[PDB]
């Protein structure tokens, strides 16, 4: 799982 | 002061209270100074970047830390924390005051903010 800030 | 009343304060106030060693009742451990300086140098390193780029880079470490906690919705919690707290204070909770951080994340899960 990949964390991204929009 | 309990852990929950403390986790209910902004990160910057939790951290301010930690450094003012009138801590006769503060459920916080003694921070490691090599860790405190690595975190502050890390945050120093983000000064001057796009707000968006700063939250992504800190978010990377923050999401990994919430996933260790065992909580679902760690992206949404990670984003909400990054948009609601002081970045430098939050990184200090992440690397130095992990249990307070967890109490704060349970407050947000209680508001259904991970859904």
């Amino acid at each position: 799982d990949e964390f991204i800030y929009p | 002061h309990t852990l929950s009343t403390l986790a209910a304060l902004p990160a910057a106030e939790i951290v301010r209270l930690a450094n003012s060693q009138s801590s006769s009742g503060l459920p916080l451990p003694k921070a490691d100074p090599a860790t405190v300086k690595a975190t502050d140098d890390f945050i120093d390193s983000l000064q001057g970047k796009a707000a968006h780029d700063q939250k992504q880079k800190l978010g990377d470490q923050l999401f990994k830390k919430i996933r260790t906690f065992g909580v679902k919705g760690a992206p949404k919690l990670t984003i909400h924390l990054l948009d609601s707290e002081d970045l430098r204070a939050l990184a200090h909770l992440m690397n130095s005051y992990e249990d307070v951080l967890k109490e704060k994340v349970q407050h947000k899960v209680a508001a259904g903010l991970n859904k």
